[PDB]
């Protein structure tokens, strides 16, 4: 039990961070939506009246 | 009235009716059946109903 068996765990931790650390100087811009549409509608059949 | 030998064949083969249609079809020819009755009733009611 020496530094060695902390390899792996040192590797996580190593990219926990790099991902943490690339996430904030990343840069974020606003994107346009152009998807809003009323198309979801429900077919079925009629209940027609009989007399 | 059904003869006894036809019967007989119908039994011993273990025969059952089978069908192709879907319910609605059958409501639907019902229903079909119940409007041509109120028709008539209606028209007798305005027409001869005295």
């Amino acid at each position: 039990m020496a530094s060695t068996t902390r390899l792996v765990n040192d590797r996580k931790q190593l990219e926990q961070q790099v991902k943490d650390d690339a996430r904030i100087l990343a840069d974020a811009r606003g994107l346009n939506i152009t998807t809003v549409a009323n198309d979801s509608a429900t077919g079925g059949q009629a209940i027609r009246n009989v007399g | 009235a059904v003869e006894l030998e036809q019967l007989a064949a119908y039994g011993l083969t273990g025969a059952y009716p089978r069908t192709n249609h879907s319910v609605d079809t059958i409501v639907k020819t019902v229903n079909n059946i119940s409007a041509t009755y109120s028709t008539i009733a209606q028209m007798l009611s305005t027409i001869d109903l005295d």
